[PDB]
């Protein structure tokens, strides 16, 4: 029988959408890319255009220098052998300097100086990309929620690779660039601090992650169930409430006794998501700097 | 110690947040009312927040919420019981009267505009140069209702220009007029479009748009409302 | 009390069981048949949990824990105070959840909307049942299930994980985790995007979905769109749950050694298995 709106039945296309101008410098906008019919079954078919100013270029050259630096080490660990490289891909690892070196930049390339260089390029990449999330919003007249949310992610990333090591007194506390190595680090970090299940901020972090999945499932499901009334046109439902927004609200009111608004749900969503990395970064930053063992900490309720 | 303080603080912040979030979500529908329209005695422990004001593009003015609430329309329903909490019975034809799952909101009787101030939704024929890019073109197919009777034929797709997606099929009835059907309520099959929500006799009662080539938020609501309402109210003529 | 717009939606109809008998509300909450069933199952479950806490000797909510029957009982029943209660509470929980979903269906029918929400919810339920029913049954004892206590379940999660070394190496768990992380990324982006348009710079007019598309295209070269992003959240969320269930359904059943060693299938492929150099030669 009936149709569910997970995939489109019919695509339509017209001239490529170059976008709103507002205060964007159009010189820095590429041109449209291909249209992907595959993508179109699910979302939009139009690829591009993208905006590449100075920050963008910097961000992305730096991002590649990070990736190429890690990759150059991978080949070296492979003794330049293409077969070994693919075989051992998930085992290679770019490790930070040893404790010996503390926080200094003294360490030889093969003993973690290369990790410092990779880390330098990544730091430029991410912060400049951050600067980009803010500016591309500024140029369009939009609020800066995106930059503020991305900052929550950054916080966790900074805590792991930069702030915590600094406070701990050595780069060897940081995370190695490798697939398996980074999971071993993670496991070993929990063991070494008494199991992070006893870290109350870890427990929150989990609550919000799981919560993020429930909320997006609820929200997405909800919007699809009222998309036969135009529900996905969220910004106009905010400006002039229609029956989509009302049936949404009422589904939930009747189900769990309270509900949201078409705008407010997006606030629940931004905060549910950002509290994951927000609580997480704190839990981590406290670990070893202030608390050597969360079980023991927990035994004194604090 | 610092961790105690950090964690204690965080619960405090988190209660503040839940309060901001809960109150923000009372910018519509509040104050709570009794079944006759008057304000309810108990509104709960959260107050209404200080109003905020959305400036709307294209001289459409502002929206300020919270503010005076009201249906701005009649509601053909009546109580079926002597206390709060029971269903309200349609006093007429709930499809024609726009109640129940056939409900509509008195939204503004203008069209959604795009970022350029142009009508967001147009029939494909007036949208240069839109066209079906994949899937089976429904234009030309007969349209079958849940009674398994042919109710018309598809004469165009109405499309959302900026987002480039099909929003409605325009269908033509025995009498030569058309109606819009929401895209999300039809199955395009190889040799027909099937519409489970409506039996063939109810296509004439689809609210009709005042201009052949635009559609307003008010009208989209009546159309989408009427069609969905058929799920419940046309079940005596569906069928399988 | 009703929201200002609610009355017109409060009509008869939509029930799956018992016609008009239970067709009513209590304050905001719809009831229905499945609201009655949900209360019965939940109330019973809670009573028996309280009963279990008497038998355990504590009212502290952070100490209350209901364990399933020890492994010696296999899939048979067990005396109440040595696992039988956990078994009954589990039937109660399953009743309550499934009833919750069915009640959601009734609500959908009355409101004339799609069924996506309960269908989604059904994923959470199947994940619950993977842990307490499907996996224990495939493994031969109720005692492989998790206990019902705030901290004891965490204790089970660690023991269960470390029985297989570092559980990170379960490849199905890796995919799940990626979806969980990705979903939260998308939720952050979606909420921020809509809020950045609805709440532009001071003084300015609301932005439009064209602005949202434009912001994303300028940022990363692609916009999935407003239907797209809701489809995506759903997919990401449920795929995370689907692969969670799967990461556990296979664990202790088709794979029961250390997850880390699974990966040797790749390292040992004939064409490079013996080549010296690298990490594994
Ligand atoms: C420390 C750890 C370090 C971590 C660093 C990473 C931080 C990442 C933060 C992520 C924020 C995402 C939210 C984005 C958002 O909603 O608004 C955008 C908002 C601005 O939006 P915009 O685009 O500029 O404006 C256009 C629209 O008009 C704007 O439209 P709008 O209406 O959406 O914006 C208004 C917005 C404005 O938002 C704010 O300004 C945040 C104010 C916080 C106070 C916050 C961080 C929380 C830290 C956790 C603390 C626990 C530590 C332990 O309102 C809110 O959503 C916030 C309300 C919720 C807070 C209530 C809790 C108070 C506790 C009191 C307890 C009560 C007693 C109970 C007993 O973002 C910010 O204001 C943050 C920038 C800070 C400037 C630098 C100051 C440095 C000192
Ligand atoms: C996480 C985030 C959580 C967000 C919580 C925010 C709650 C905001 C609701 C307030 C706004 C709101 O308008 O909704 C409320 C109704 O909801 C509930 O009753 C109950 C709502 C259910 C609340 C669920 C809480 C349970 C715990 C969950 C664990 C999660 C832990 C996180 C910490 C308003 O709430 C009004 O005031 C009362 C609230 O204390 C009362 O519930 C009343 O309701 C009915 O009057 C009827 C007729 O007269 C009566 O016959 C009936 O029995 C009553 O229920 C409402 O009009
Ligand atoms: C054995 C392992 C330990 C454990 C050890 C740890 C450690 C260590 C940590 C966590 C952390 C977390 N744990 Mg744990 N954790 C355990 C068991 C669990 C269990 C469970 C048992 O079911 C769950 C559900 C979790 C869940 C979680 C998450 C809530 C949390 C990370 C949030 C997040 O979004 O990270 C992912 C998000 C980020 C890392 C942010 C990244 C942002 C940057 C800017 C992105 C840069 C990308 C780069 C530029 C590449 C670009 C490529 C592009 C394609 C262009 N843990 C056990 C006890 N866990 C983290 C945390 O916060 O702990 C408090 C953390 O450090
Ligand atoms: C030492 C621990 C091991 C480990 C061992 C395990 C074990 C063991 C398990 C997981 C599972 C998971 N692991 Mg692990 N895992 C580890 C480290 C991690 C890390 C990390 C950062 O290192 C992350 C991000 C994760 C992430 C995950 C998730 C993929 C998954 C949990 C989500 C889930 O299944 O929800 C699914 C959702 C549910 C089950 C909830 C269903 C809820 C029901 C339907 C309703 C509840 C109603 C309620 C009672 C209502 C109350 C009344 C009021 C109204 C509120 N693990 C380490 C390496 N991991 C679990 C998994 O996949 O389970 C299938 C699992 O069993
Ligand atoms: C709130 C917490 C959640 C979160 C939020 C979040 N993340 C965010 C944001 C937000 C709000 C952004 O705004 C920002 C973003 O732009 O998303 C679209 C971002 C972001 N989140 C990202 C990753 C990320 N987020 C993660 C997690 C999370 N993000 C949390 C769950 C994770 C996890 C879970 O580990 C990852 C891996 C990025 C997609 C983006 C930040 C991008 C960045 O900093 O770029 C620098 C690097 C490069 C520019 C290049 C990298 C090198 C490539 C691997 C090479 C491949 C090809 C190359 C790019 C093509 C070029 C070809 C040339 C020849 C032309
Ligand atoms: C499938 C994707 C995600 C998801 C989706 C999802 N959850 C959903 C929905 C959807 C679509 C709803 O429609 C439904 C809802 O109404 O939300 C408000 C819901 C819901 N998800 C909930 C919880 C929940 N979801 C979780 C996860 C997820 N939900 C997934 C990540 C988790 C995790 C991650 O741990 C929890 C705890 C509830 C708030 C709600 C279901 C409420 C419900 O079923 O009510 C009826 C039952 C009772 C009122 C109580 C029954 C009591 C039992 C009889 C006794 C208790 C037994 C229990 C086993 C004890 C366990 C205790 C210990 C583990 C501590
Ligand atoms: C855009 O649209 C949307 C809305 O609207 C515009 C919405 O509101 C929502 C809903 C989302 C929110 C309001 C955000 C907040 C939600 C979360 C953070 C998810 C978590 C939810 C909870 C913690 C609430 C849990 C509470 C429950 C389940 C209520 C339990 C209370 C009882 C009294 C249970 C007992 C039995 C009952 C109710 C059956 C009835 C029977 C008798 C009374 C007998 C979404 C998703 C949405 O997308
Ligand atoms: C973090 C995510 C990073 C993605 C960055 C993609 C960089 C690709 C740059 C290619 C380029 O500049 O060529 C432009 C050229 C066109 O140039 P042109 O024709 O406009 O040139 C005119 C130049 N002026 C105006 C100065 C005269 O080709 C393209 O259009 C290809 C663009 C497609 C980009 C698609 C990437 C989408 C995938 C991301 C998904 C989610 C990520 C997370
Ligand atoms: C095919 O071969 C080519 C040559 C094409 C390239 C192939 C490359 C390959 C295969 C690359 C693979 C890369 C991988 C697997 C990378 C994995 C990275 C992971 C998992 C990273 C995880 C965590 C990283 C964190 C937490 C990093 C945090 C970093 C910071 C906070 C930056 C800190 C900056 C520092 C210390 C430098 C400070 C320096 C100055 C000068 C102030
Ligand atoms: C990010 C997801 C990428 C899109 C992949 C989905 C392609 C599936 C196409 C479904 C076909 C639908 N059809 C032909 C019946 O209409
Ligand atoms: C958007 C806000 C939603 C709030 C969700 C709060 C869930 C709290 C769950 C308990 C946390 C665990 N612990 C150990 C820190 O107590
Ligand atoms: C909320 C974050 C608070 C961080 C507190 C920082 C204290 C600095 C002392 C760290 C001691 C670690 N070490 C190894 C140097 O002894
Ligand atoms: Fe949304």
């Amino acid at each position: 029988a009936e149709y569910q709106n997970i995939f489109s039945q019919v695509q339509v296309r017209g001239p490529a959408d170059l976008g709103m101008t507002e205060d964007v410098n159009l010189a820095n906008r590429s041109g449209v890319g291909p249209f992907s019919t595959l993508l179109g079954w699910f979302g939009n078919a139009q690829l591009g255009p993208i905006y590449l100013g100075s920050l963008g270029v910097l961000s992305l050259f730096s991002g590649l220098m990070w990736f190429f630096t890690i990759g150059i080490w991978f080949w070296y660990q492979a003794g330049w052998n293409p077969a070994v490289f693919l075989r051992d891909l998930f085992f290679f690892s770019l490790e930070p300097p040893a404790p010996e070196y503390g926080l200094s930049f003294a360490a030889p390339l093969k003993e973690g100086g290369l990790w410092l260089i990779a880390s330098f390029f990544m730091f430029v990449a991410v912060w400049s990309w951050w600067g980009r999330t803010y500016l591309r919003a500024q140029a369009l007249g939009m609020g800066k929620h995106t930059a503020w949310a991305f900052l929550s992610a950054i916080w966790l990333w900074m805590v792991l690779g930069f702030i915590r090591p600094i406070l701990m007194g050595s780069w060897s506390e940081a995370v190695p660039y490798g697939i398996f190595s980074h999971l071993d680090w993670t496991n070993n970090f929990s063991l070494v601090h008494g199991n992070l299940f006893y870290n109350p901020f870890h427990g929150l972090s989990i609550a919000f992650l799981y919560g993020s999945a429930a909320l997006f499932a609820m929200h997405g499901a909800t919007i699809l169930a009222v998309s036969r009334f135009g529900g996905e046109r969220e910004l106009e439902q905010i400006a002039d409430r229609g029956t989509a927004a009302e049936r949404a609200a009422l589904f939930w009111r009747w189900t769990m006794g309270f509900n949201a608004t078409m705008e407010g749900i997006h606030r629940w969503a931004i905060w549910m998501a950002v509290l994951v990395t927000l609580t997480g970064g704190i839990g981590i930053l406290l670990s070893g700097t202030v608390v050597d063992n969360w079980y023991v900490w927990g035994q004194n309720h604090g | 110690d610092l961790a105690s303080l950090a964690i204690y603080s965080f619960w405090i912040f988190l209660a503040g947040l839940i309060y901001y979030l809960q109150t923000e979500n009372m910018r519509e529908g509040y104050p709570l009312e009794n079944e006759d329209g008057t304000p309810a005695a108990n509104q709960g422990p959260f107050p209404l927040p200080k109003p905020k004001t959305f400036i709307l593009p294209h001289g459409r003015g502002t929206l300020t919420v919270p503010g005076p609430e009201s249906e701005d329309r009649p509601i053909a329903l009546a109580r079926t019981a002597v206390s709060e909490g029971f269903p309200h019975a349609p006093t007429g034809d709930p499809m024609k009267d726009g109640v129940g799952p056939a409900s509509w909101v008195a939204r503004r009787d203008l069209p959604e505009l795009d970022g350029h101030g142009h009508n967001k939704i147009k029939p494909m024929k007036a949208a240069a140069g839109f066209h079906v890019s994949a899937g089976k073109n429904p234009i030309g197919l007969p349209v079958r209702g849940c009674d398994l009777e042919i109710a018309g034929k598809v004469v165009d797709i109405w499309v959302d220009i900026p987002e480039q997606m099909a929003r409605f099929l325009e269908v033509e009835l025995k009498d030569g007029s058309t109606r819009l059907l929401p895209m999300q309520m039809v199955k395009v099959q190889s040799n027909r479009v099937h519409v489970n929500a409506l039996s063939s006799d109810l296509f004439a009662g689809i609210p009709t748009i005042k201009s052949p080539t635009e559609v307003t938020l008010l009208e989209e609501d009546k159309i989408c409302g009427y069609v969905a309402g058929g799920l419940m109210y046309a079940a005596p003529k569906r069928k399988s | 009390a009703l929201l200002s717009f609610e009355r017109k939606y409060r009509v008869p109809g939509g029930t799956l069981v018992g016609g008009n008998l239970f067709d009513f509300w209590v304050g905001p909450f719809y009831v229905g048949f499945f609201g009655v069933a949900t209360f019965f199952f939940a109330a019973l479950g809670i009573i028996l949990i309280a009963w279990s806490a008497v038998l355990q000797g504590t009212w502290n909510p952070q100490l209350i824990s209901v364990y399933p029957p020890a492994l010696e009982y296999g899939l048979g029943g067990a005396p109440l105070a040595k696992g039988g209660l956990w078994q009954i509470i589990t039937i109660c929980a399953t009743g309550a959840f499934v009833s919750w979903a069915l009640r959601e269906v009734e609500i959908c029918r009355k409101l004339g909307i799609g069924y996506h929400i309960p269908f989604a919810f059904a994923f959470a339920i199947l994940a619950y049942l993977t842990l307490v029913l499907f996996r224990p049954v495939m493994m031969g004892a109720w005692g492989y299930a998790f206990p019902y206590g705030i901290w004891t379940h965490l204790d089970w999660v660690s023991n269960t994980g470390y029985t297989y070394g570092n559980f990170h190496y379960n490849p199905a768990h890796m995919i799940a985790i990626s979806f969980f992380f990705t979903n939260a990324l998308a939720l952050a982006l979606h909420g921020a995007l809509v809020l950045s348009a609805a709440n532009p710079e001071k003084g300015k007019e609301m932005r439009t979905p064209d602005h949202e598309d434009t912001f994303f295209r300028d940022l990363v070269g692609y916009s999935i769109g407003t239907l797209g992003i809701h489809r995506l959240g759903l997919l990401l969320s449920l795929s995370a749950v689907f692969f969670s269930a799967l990461c556990m359904i296979i664990t202790g059943t088709i794979w029961f050694d250390q997850w880390v060693d699974w990966w040797q299938w790749w390292v040992k492929l004939p064409w490079w298995a013996n080549i010296p150099g690298g990490i594994n030669g």
